[PDB]
């Protein structure tokens, strides 16, 4: 039972599932994420105020 | 309580984290929010709160 629970359910969340993850909402020194400098992504994030 | 009064929500939360402090008594909204954006959710309140003097 416990080996099945370990190898089935509690899988590390290597996926962030978009930008609604509170880990990316409040980052730290561990999760470093970035985008290419001076591009549409930069413009979009700069425009959005939240 | 007055024997070891803390000072500041963040300081009291840190003291709880290390183990110097064992329990915190404060508002319900602030503690619900603290538990909401706590990284890893190690601290948990009791029930729905509003235990006394709603």
């Amino acid at each position: 039972a416990n080996l099945a629970a370990f190898l089935v359910l509690d899988r590390p969340e290597e996926r962030i599932t978009g930008i609604n993850d509170p880990r990316l909402r409040n980052p730290s020194d561990k999760f470093i994420y970035a985008t290419v400098k001076q591009s549409s992504v930069d413009i979009y994030f700069r425009r959005q105020v939240e | 309580m007055t024997r070891f009064n803390q000072r500041g929500v963040e300081d009291a939360l840190v003291s709880l984290k290390t183990g110097k402090l064992d329990a915190f008594i404060y508002d319900a909204a602030v503690l619900n929010y603290k538990a909401g954006r706590d990284e890893g959710c190690k601290l948990v309140t009791i029930g729905s709160g509003y235990i006394f003097a709603t």
